[PDB]
DNA sequence: GTGTGTTTTTTTTTTTTTTT
DNA sequence: CACAC
C-alpha cells in the first residue's frame, strides 16, 4: 500500500540487529539508507500534498464529511505509520551508537561514513556528554570501567602489540613484544581493552 | 555368568558415573544432554575407557559381542538413575565408539580378527532400505496360551524361537509373534568399497 | 507492545482478510484502482495497523474477516500436537498477532489455546535450550526444531541458551 | 548502550560469584597478626569489619569475608573451613531427602554450587573427605535438581509461581526462560480479560 | 475382555454426542435399501463411515490418544460399536438369507489432524509400527485384484444345520490371531459329512499396491522410496498407478524375521506394510487437493459470468504462462488442447478422436520445454516424457510378473495412464524410431495392441499429445523446407492438428522486452520469504487430511483449472451451419492455394479445423459452434501454417 | 511317532558388447 | 503350515 518502504527499512533494522547481536564482533554501523529515507520522505510529502489537496478542494468544493474525512484520516494514519517506522530504525541506530561510544569511550574513536550528518554530531556530542558525566561528582570511580566483577588483583599478560615504553602510575611499562608481565590487574585494564595486553 | 556379567555391569556404571578429566563429567553431560533431546545414544571415546582401566577394555576387546551389551544395559540403567525420579518403558541405549587404532586397509581382513574390534576405512556405494529387528518381542503360546515377552541383543553371536511349551505338550513349535505388543529397531544395510 | 518494539512493528504490517461496509469514495491508492473509489462489500487485505483504526471507527467502515491462521483446522492442528507444528510457516510473528487479534477481538478461546500451545513448546525449547553439545577432543533434532520457532521463540531460546552456556562455561573454567 | 543487552535482567555467573565473595567463612589463619603487648597496617576496611583480621592468630579459627580468605589463600598463609553442609554424610542424607520428597527442594545453603566450585577450584586441598567423592555427590544434586525443575515446570500456572528452598545459581540460569514465559502468559490472560 | 467392552461403550457414547454420523448410517443405509428396492442396477453404498479425530479429542482425549497410539486395541472396540449401534437403528427389514451368514462389519474412516503421524515413505521409521498414520505418495505398483476367504459356511445333509468356520489372517485382523489352515471342514464333529455353501460364506476383495514418496521432495542423490498397502474391502481398485494419494492407516509388521532356526544368524529383518483405512486422493500437484476439483456455486456463477466476456479466451490465453514472454498464438493453441473438442464415437466401428496434438518445433532456449512444464504443472493429467529417456515397451505396456499370485501381468506405460490426458514429449526429434512407431499408432487411433507373451489385447489411449522438436541442425534454417529441417516422417507429421515453427531471431525491441520481463520474473520474492534466504520446501500443508461484469487482467491458475474442467465437464457443443460455411470455405481456399504449395494440407486438416472450432465453442461454453469460432480456428490454423498473422 | 516335502521361478525387457 | 512317504 504506503508503508512497503518502512516495511523494508524496518526489516533491514531487525537485519542489523541480529548481525550486531550475535557474538560481540563490534562491527561498525551499515550504511546510512539515505536512499530509502529519501524515498519515504518524498511519499510523505506526496501525502501531504495529498491532504492539501483534498482539504481546499473539499473547501472550494461540495465533499460530505463522510469521504473528506475518511481519505484524510486513512492519509493521517500512513503518516503516522511511516513515521514510526522511521522512528523505530533511527532509534536502533541511535543506541547501536550509544553502545559503541559506552563501549568504546576506553578504547577508540572512530569508518564513520556509515553515518549520516546528523548521527556523527550525535556520537560527537555524545561522548563530550560521556566525559562530563565521569567528570561532574562521579569522577572518583570510572563510569566506563570493565563490568565484569574484579575477581583477581594480580594477573599475567602478554604484549601483543608492542608499544614500546609506556610510564604507569608508579613506576613505568616496558612493553616489549612477546614479553610477559605478572602486575595488577587494575592499572592495565585500559590498555587491554586498546589491545595490547591478551593473557586475561 | 549372571555373577560376571553384574560385576561389569556395576564396572561400566562406576566408568559412567566417574570418569571425568577437569570438574566435568564429560560422559554424565553428554548422556543428559542426550537424553533431553530424546536420543538415546551415547559416543563413547575409547581413550578414555583406556585410561580408566585397562582391564575393561582388555574384556571388551577380547569379546565384544558379549560385553557390549552389557555396557548397553549399565547405560540404560545410568540413565533412569539420573533422568527418571525412582518411585520406565524407557528402550535400551544405542552405544557409540570413536578409536584412534590403526586402520587395517579392506582387504587385510583375513580368516582373524574376527569377533574383534576393527578401523578401516572406505567409500559407500549402497544404502539399502531400513528393515526392521525385534528387540522387544511379545509371544504367545500356541495352545496353552502362556504369553511371554522374550529380549533380542542383536548381536549375532557367531536366536530362534523356543523348542519347547515352557508351560499340554503344546508342539516343538508352540509360539507366535504377538506383533502388536511387541518393539523393533530400524537396521539399514550398507556396501562398502 | 512498546512503540519501538521492531517485533511489533513488523507485526502491524501484516494483510488480513476483511470486507467492505460502505462505497467509500477516492479510496484505493494502490488497490488497484488510485482515482476509481472502492465499493461496499468489497473483501481486500489490509495492513494489521491500519485494519485495525478501520475495524472500529465508523456502523464501522471495515468488517474484518476470520485470517487463515486463526481458522478452525490451524486450532485442530494446534490441539492435536503442538509440538509438531511448524508454526514458522504459518507465519514469522504468530504469537503477537494472536495477541493483537485476541485483545481486539476479546475471543477468549483462542487465547486458552494459544496459552496451551505456549506452554506446550516452551516445555519442549526449554529441553532443547539446556542441551549443551561438549566435544570429545550442533545435533539433528536441535536444529530440525529450531526451524518451526517465530522470532520471539527464537529469542526466548537464544536467551535462555546463552544464560545456559554462560553458566556452564563458567562452572568448568 | 549503557548497560550490555546480556546483562539487561540477569545476573552474569561471574555476578553471582562476586556476590557469594562477600559471604563470611570460617578458616584458620596461618600467620598471627595479633599485636602483642611487648610498624603494622591494619586492615581498616569499609565493607567489612577489620577487628577479626587486626586479631588473628595462628592455627585458631576465626570468620573472615570469603574473598580476603580466597586472597590469602592465592598463598599458604591461610587454610579455608569447609562449612559442615559440604561433608559426606550430609550430602548423603541430603540425597536421601530429594529422593525421598519428589515434589519438594532440598534445605541447602543458596550458594551452595558457587561455593563448591570455588572451594574445589581454589581450595582442593583443605577437605577431610575425597575431593574426588564430593565432585560426584555435588554433580549428582545438580542433576536430581534439574530433574526436579523439570517436572515442576510442566505446571507453569499465569498468575504466580513457588520455587521453594531452590539455590541461587539455579534461579539466575533459569530467570530469562521462566521470567519471559509467564511475562507471554500473563499477556494472554489479561487480552482475553479486556472486558 | 472388560477393556474391550468400556471402550465399546464409551465410543458408543461418543456417537451419541455427535448425531452426525448417526444421520450418515441413517442415510447409508435407507440409500441401500432404496437402491435393493428398486432393473440394470448396480450401485451400492459400502459399510464405512469416517469420523473426524479432533471431534474424538474434543469428547475423549484418552480414547483419541489410543486410537493414534496402539489402534490395534481401540478401533476393533469402535467397530463393534458402531456395528451395533447401526443394527440397533437399523430398519430391521425382511433378511435375505445372506446377510444373516455374509456378515457386513462397518469400516471406521477417519479425517482431520495428524501431527507427526502425516508422514512419507522415507520417513516411515520402525518406531511407528503399530501406531495409526497417515502417508502421502505415488501409487506405481497395483496387484490384480483377489478376494480370499473370511468365513465359510457349510451345511450338513444329516441333520439339516449350518455350520460356519470363520477364518482369520495377520493381513485381515489387527488384533494377532493363530491362523487357520483355510481347510473347508468337510465333516462335522459328529462324523457328519458337510457341503461347502458357496453364496452363504463370505469372501472380501483385497488388493496389495505400492505407494513411494514424491519425486520432488526425495532427497538430493536418494532415490524414492516406497511401502506396501493392503487396501481391503470397498478400497479396491479405488487407484490406478500413477495416482498421487494419502492413505490413513495402520502401521503393522509381519514375518517371522528368520528366528525360525532358519536363519538364526542371517540379518534379515521383518515384513512391514500399512492396512489401509482411507485413502483421499489429493491431485492436481497442488497438495491437498483431489483432480476433480469441488467447484462451489459462486464459483460457477463467476465462470458464468467470465463467459459472457468478448475477450475471455485472450484472456485465459495470457492468464496461462504469464512469466512466459510472447508465444500467444502459442498459449491459446495450448488452452485449446487442454479442454479439446467432442469425440465422435461413429458406428460401424469408425472413430473420430477429440483430441487435439501439436507438435511445436523450435530453437533451443525458446521456452519451449519451459512450455510443457507448465503444461505438465497445470493439467489435470499430464504425463512427461524425454525422447532419449524413454522406451516403446515403458511407453506402451510391459509384460511384468505379479509377486502376489507370481504368474505373467500388464503395465501400464506412459500413453496408457495418461489415458483422456496429455502427454508432454520433450526431445522429440531424440526418440527411438523403433518406438516411435508405438506413438505413431497412438496419435492415429487411441489404441494400442499388445500381441507378445501369449498376450493378445487392446488397451486404449485416448490423450493429447503436445510435443517439443529441436531442428535437424543446431538452429531452423529458413532457406530450407519444413521436411529437411525435420528428421521425422511426413507421415508422422500429418497426425498432428498443428505444427508450431519457433524462431529465435534476434531482433532489439523485442529483446528489450524479453529481456526486461525475464528480469522482472527473477526479481520475484516469495511472500513468506526474505531477500538473501534459500526457498527451502517442506510442504507439510496437510494441516488435516481429507476434505478438511468483472474484468480481470489474469485470473489464477488454480480458478483456470477450475474453469477448465468445469467447461470439459458440462458443455458438449454442436457443430452448426453457420460455422460449416466458414470451414469449408476457409478448407477449401487453403487447399488451393499458391502460397500452401509447401503446406501437407489434406482432409485431416478438416477434422483440425472441426476440433478447434469444437474447442473455442468450449471456450465460449456455447452448447453450439458458431461463425466466430470458425473464423478463429481459421486464423489460427492460417498462423500456424504460414506464420503471417 | 519323529521328522520330512513340497509350491518354486528363469519368460520379457534393458543394457552392454562385437560384428555387421 | 499338513497330508502323504
Ligand atoms: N519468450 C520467452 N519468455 C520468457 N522466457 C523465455 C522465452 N523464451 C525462452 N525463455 C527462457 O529460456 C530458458 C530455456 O528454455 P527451454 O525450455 O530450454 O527452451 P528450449 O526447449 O527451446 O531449449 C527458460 O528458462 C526460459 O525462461
Ligand atoms: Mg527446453
Ligand atoms: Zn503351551
Amino acid at each position: 500500500m504506503y508503508g512497503d518502504l518502512g516495511n523494508k527499512l524496518v526489516l533491514e533494522a531487525k537485519r542489523t540487529k541480529q548481525l550486531y547481536a550475535r557474538s560481540n564482533q563490534d562491527v561498525n554501523l551499515p550504511m546510512y539508507h539515505e536512499d530509502i529515507i529519501r524515498n519515504i520522505l518524498k511519499e510523505v510529502s506526496n501525502l501531504r500534498k495529498n491532504t492539501e489537496y483534498l482539504k481546499e478542494q473539499q473547501q472550494l468544493g461540495m465533499l460530505d464529511d463522510k469521504v473528506a474525512k475518511c481519505q484524510y484520516f486513512v492519509t493521517l494514519l500512513c503518516m503516522e505509520r511511516n513515521k514510526r517506522c522511521l522512528l523505530a530504525y533511527q532509534r536502533l541506530r541511535t543506541d547501536i551508537l550509544d553502545s559503541m561510544a559506552w563501549n568504546n569511550n576506553g578504547l577508540d574513536l572512530m569508518d564513520t561514513n556509515n553515518l549520516s550528518h546528523q548521527e556523527q554530531e550525535y556520537l560527537k556530542e555524545y561522548c563530550d556528554l560521556i566525559t562530563d558525566l565521569k567528570s561532574g561528582d562521579l569522577v572518583d570511580i570510572d563510569l566506563s570501567g570493565s563490568l565484569v566483577p574484579p575477581s583477581d588483583v594480580f594477573i599475567d599478560v602478554r604484549v601483543l602489540k608492542d608499544a614500546g615504553e609506556i610510564q604507569t602510575e608508579y613506576g613505568v611499562f616496558n612493553l616489549i613484544k612477546d614479553s610477559q608481565f605478572f602486575v595488577r590487574q587494575s592499572d592495565v585494564e585500559r590498555l587491554i581493552q586498546q589491545g595490547y595486553l591478551q593473557k586475561i | 555368568n549372571d555373577d560376571d556379567n553384574t560385576e561389569i555391569i556395576k564396572s561400566f556404571k562406576n566408568f559412567i558415573l566417574e570418569f571425568r578429566l577437569d570438574s566435568q563429567f564429560i560422559y554424565r553431560d553428554q548422556l543428559r544432554n542426550n537424553i533431553l533431546v530424546k536420543n538415546y545414544s551415547l559416543t563413547v571415546n575409547m581413550e578414555h575407557l583406556i585410561g580408566y582401566n585397562e582391564d575393561i577394555y582388555k574384556k571388551l576387546s577380547d569379546e565384544p559381542s558379549d560385553i557390549i551389551p552389557l555396557f548397553e544395559t549399565a547405560i540404560t540403567q545410568v540413565a533412569k538413575r539420573i533422568s527418571i525420579l525412582s518411585r520406565n518403558s524407557l528402550p535400551t541405549f544405542q552405544l557409540i565408539l570413536n578409536s584412534n587404532a590403526n586402520q587395517i586397509p579392506l582387504r587385510d581382513l583375513d580368516s582373524e580378527h574376527v569377533s574383534k574390534i576393527v578401523r578401516l576405512s572406505g567409500i559407500i556405494i549402497s544404502t539399502s532400505v531400513l528393515s526392521s529387528r525385534a528387540t522387544y518381542l511379545s509371544i504367545m503360546c500356541r495352545n496353552c496360551r502362556h504369553t511371554t515377552s522374550i529380549t533380542i541383543n542383536n548381536f549375532n553371536s557367531i536366536v530362534s524361537l523356543p523348542r519347547s511349551c515352557l508351560s499340554k505338550n503344546c508342539g516343538p513349535d508352540p509360539y507366535i509373534i504377538i506383533h502388536e505388543s511387541s518393539k523393533f529397531i530400524d537396521q539399514q544395510f550398507l556396501k562398502l568399497q | 507492545m512498546g512503540y519501538y518494539d521492531i517485533d511489533d512493528v513488523l507485526a502491524d504490517g501484516t494483510e488480513f482478510p476483511c470486507k467492505f461496509q460502505y462505497d467509500i469514495p477516492g479510496l484505493g491508492y494502490l488497490e488497484n484502482n488510485p482515482g476509481r473509489p472502492i465499493t461496499k462489500n468489497t473483501k481486500l487485505s489490509l495492513p494489521l495497523w491500519l485494519a485495525r483504526i478501520l475495524a472500529i471507527v465508523g456502523v464501522p467502515f471495515v468488517e474484518l474477516l476470520p485470517p487463515d491462521m486463526f481458522s478452525t483446522k490451524v486450532m485442530n492442528a494446534i490441539k492435536t500436537d503442538p509440538v509438531a507444528l511448524d508454526l514458522h510457516s504459518i507465519n514469522s510473528h504468530f504469537f503477537s498477532l494472536a495477541i493483537k487479534w485476541i485483545m481486539l477481538f476479546s475471543e477468549k478461546e483462542l487465547a486458552n489455546v494459544v496459552s496451551e500451545l505456549l506452554l506446550q513448546r516452551a516445555q519442549e525449547l526449554n529441553h532443547h535450550a539446556s542441551s549443551l553439545s561438549i566435544d570429545l577432543n550442533t545435533n539433528i533434532a536441535t536444529s530440525t526444531f529450531l526451524l518451526k520457532l517465530e522470532e520471539m521463540e527464537k529469542e526466548i531460546y537464544k536467551k535462555s541458551h546463552e544464560s545456559y552456556k554462560d553458566t556452564k562455561r563458567w562452572m568448568f573454567k | 548502550m549503557s548497560l550490555p543487552a546480556h546483562l539487561q535482567q540477569t545476573f552474569s555467573p561471574e555476578e553471582i560469584q562476586f556476590i557469594v565473595e562477600n559471604e563470611p567463612i570460617k578458616i584458620f589463619p596461618r600467620i598471627t597478626t595479633r599485636q602483642k603487648i611487648r610498624n603494622h597496617t591494619r586492615w581498616q576496611l569499609i565493607t567489612t569489619d577489620d577487628k577479626a583480621l587486626n586479631n588473628m592468630v595462628a592455627m585458631r579459627s576465626t570468620e573472615v569475608v570469603l574473598w580476603i580468605a580466597l586472597l590469602l589463600k592465592q598463598q599458604s598463609k591461610c587454610s579455608i573451613v569447609a562449612p559442615q553442609w559440604l561433608t559426606t554424610k550430609e550430602l548423603d542424607r541430603k540425597i536421601q531427602y530429594e529422593k525421598t520428597h519428589p515434589d519438594r527442594f532440598s534445605e541447602l545453603p543458596w550458594n551452595w554450587l558457587v561455593l563448591a566450585r570455588i572451594l574445589f577450584n581454589k581450595a582442593k586441598d583443605d577437605f577431610h573427605d575425597p575431593i574426588h567423592e564430593l565432585r560426584g555427590k555435588i554433580q549428582d544434586l545438580r542433576e536430581i535438581r534439574q530433574i526436579k525443575v523439570l517436572k515442576g515446570l510442566k505446571y507453569l500456572n499465569e498468575s504466580h509461581l513457588q520455587l521453594d528452598n531452590l539455590s541461587l545459581l539455579e534461579i539466575n540460569e533459569l530467570r530469562p526462560f521462566i521470567t519471559e514465559i509467564m511475562d507471554k502468559l500473563r499477556e494472554i490472560h489479561t487480552a482475553s480479560l479486556t472486558a | 475382555d472388560a477393556v474391550f467392552g468400556d471402550r465399546v461403550r464409551r465410543f458408543q457414547e461418543f456417537l451419541d454426542t455427535f448425531t452426525s454420523y448417526r444421520d450418515s448410517v441413517r442415510s447409508i443405509q435407507v440409500y441401500n435399501s432404496n437402491n435393493a428396492a428398486n432393473s440394470t442396477s448396480l450401485n451400492i453404498l459400502p459399510h464405512r463411515i469416517i469420523i473426524s479425530l479432533d471431534d474424538l479429542r474434543e469428547f475423549d482425549r484418552s480414547f483419541w490418544s489410543g486410537i493414534l497410539v496402539e489402534p490395534a486395541y481401540f478401533i476393533p472396540p469402535a467397530e463393534k460399536a458402531l456395528t451395533d449401534l447401526a443394527d440397533s437403528m437399523d430398519d430391521v427389514p425382511h433378511p435375505n438369507a445372506s446377510a444373516v451368514s455374509s456378515r457386513h462389519p462397518w469400516k471406521l474412516s477417519f479425517k482431520g489432524s495428524f501431527g507427526a503421524h502425516a508422514l512419507s515413505p522415507r520417513t516411515l521409521t520402525a518406531q511407528h509400527l503399530n501406531k495409526l498414520v497417515s502417508v502421502e505418495g505415488i501409487v506405481t505398483k497395483t496387484s490384480l485384484v483377489r478376494p480370499k476367504l473370511i468365513r465359510s459356511v457349510h451345511y450338513a445333509a444329516k441333520t439339516g444345520r449350518f455350520h460356519y468356520r470363520d477364518y482369520t489372517d495377520a493381513t485381515t485382523t489387527l488384533t494377532t490371531r493363530i491362523p487357520t489352515p483355510a481347510i473347508y471342514p468337510t465333516e462335522d464333529t459328529e462324523g457328519n459329512k458337510l457341503t461347502t455353501e458357496y453364496g452363504y460364506s463370505t469372501f472380501i476383495d483385497h488388493q496389495r499396491i505400492t505407494v513411494q514418496e514424491m519425486p520432488e521432495m526425495a532427497p538430493a542423490g536418494q532415490l524414492p522410496r516406497s511401502i506396501d498397502v493392503i487396501l481391503d474391502d470397498d478400497l479396491v481398485d479405488k487407484t490406478k498407478p500413477g495416482d498421487r494419494v494419502n492413505v490413513v492407516g495402520v502401521f503393522k509388521s509381519l514375518g517371522a524375521g528368520g528366528m525360525n532356526q532358519s536363519n538364526s544368524n542371517t540379518l534379515i529383518g521383518f515384513k512391514t506394510l500399512i492396512l489401509g483405512n482411507t485413502v483421499y486422493p489429493l491431485h492436481a500437484r497442488s497438495t491437498g487437493v483431489a483432480a476433480r476439483q469441488m467447484l462451489t456455486d459462486f464459483d460457477i456463477r463467476n465462470i458464468n459470468k467470465l463467459s459472457k466476456k468478448k475477450d475471455i479466451f485472450d484472456i485465459l490465453s495470457q492468464s496461462l504462462a504469464p512469466s512466459i514472454y510472447g508465444h500467444d498464438h502459442i498459449k491459446k493453441a495450448i488452452l485449446l488442447m487442454l479442454m479439446g473438442g467432442v469425440e465422435k464415437n461413429l458406428e460401424n466401428g469408425s472413430h473420430l478422436r477429440g483430441d487435439i496434438n501439436i507438435l511445436m518445433v523450435g530453437d533451443p532456449s525458446t521456452a519451449k520445454s519451459q512450455l510443457l512444464r507448465f503444461v505438465l504443472n497445470t493439467a489435470s493429467l499430464a504425463i512427461a516424457t524425454t525422447g532419449r529417456g524413454s522406451s516403446g515397451v515403458g511407453l506402451t505396456a510391459a509384460v511384468t510378473t505379479d509377486r502376489e499370485t507370481g504368474e505373467r501381468r500388464l503395465e501400464a506405460g506412459a500413453m496408457v495412464l495418461a489415458d483422456r490426458g496429455v502427454v508432454c514429449i520433450d526431445e522429440f526429434d531424440k526418440m527411438t524410431d523403433v518406438d516411435r512407431v508405438a506413438i505413431h499408432e497412438v496419435m492415429e487411433q487411441q489404441t494400442v495392441t499388445i500381441a507378445k507373451a501369449g498376450i493378445h489385447t487392446t488397451l486404449n489411449a485416448r490423450c493429447s499429445v503436445i510435443a517439443a522438436a529441436n531442428p535437424v541442425f543446431g538452429q531452423y534454417d529458413v532457406n530450407r523446407d519444413p521436411h529437411q529441417n525435420i528428421a521425422l516422417p511426413d507421415s508422422l507429421l500429418s497426425r498432428f492438428d498443428l505444427l508450431f515453427v519457433v524462431t529465435d531471431d534476434i531482433n532489439e525491441i523485442r529483446d528489450r522486452s524479453i529481456s526486461e520481463h525475464v528480469l522482472r520474473t527473477h526479481r520475484y520474492l516469495p511472500p513468506g520469504y526474505l531477500e538473501g534466504e534459500p526457498v527451502r520446501e517442506r510442504l507439510n500443508l496437510s494441516l488435516a487430511v481429507g476434505e478438511d461484469t468483472e474484468i480481470p487482467k489474469l485470473v489464477t491458475i488454480p480458478f483456470l483449472r477450475k474453469y477448465v474442467q468445469y467447461a470439459k465437464e458440462r458443455v458438449i457443443p454442436q457443430l452448426t451451419q453457420e460455422a460449416i460455411n466458414v470451414i469449408v470455405k476457409n478448407y477449401t481456399d487453403l487447399r488451393n492455394d499458391d502460397n500452401t504449395k509447401k503446406s501437407p494440407i489434406t482432409a485431416r486438416t478438416l477434422e483440425t479445423l472441426i476440433r478447434l472450432a469444437t474447442a473455442h465453442a468450449k471456450v465460449r461454453l456455447s452448447k453450439t459452434v458458431n461463425k466466430v469460432d470458425a473464423k478463429v480456428a481459421a486464423n489460427l490454423l492460417r498462423f500456424a501454417l504460414l506464420g503471417e498473422d
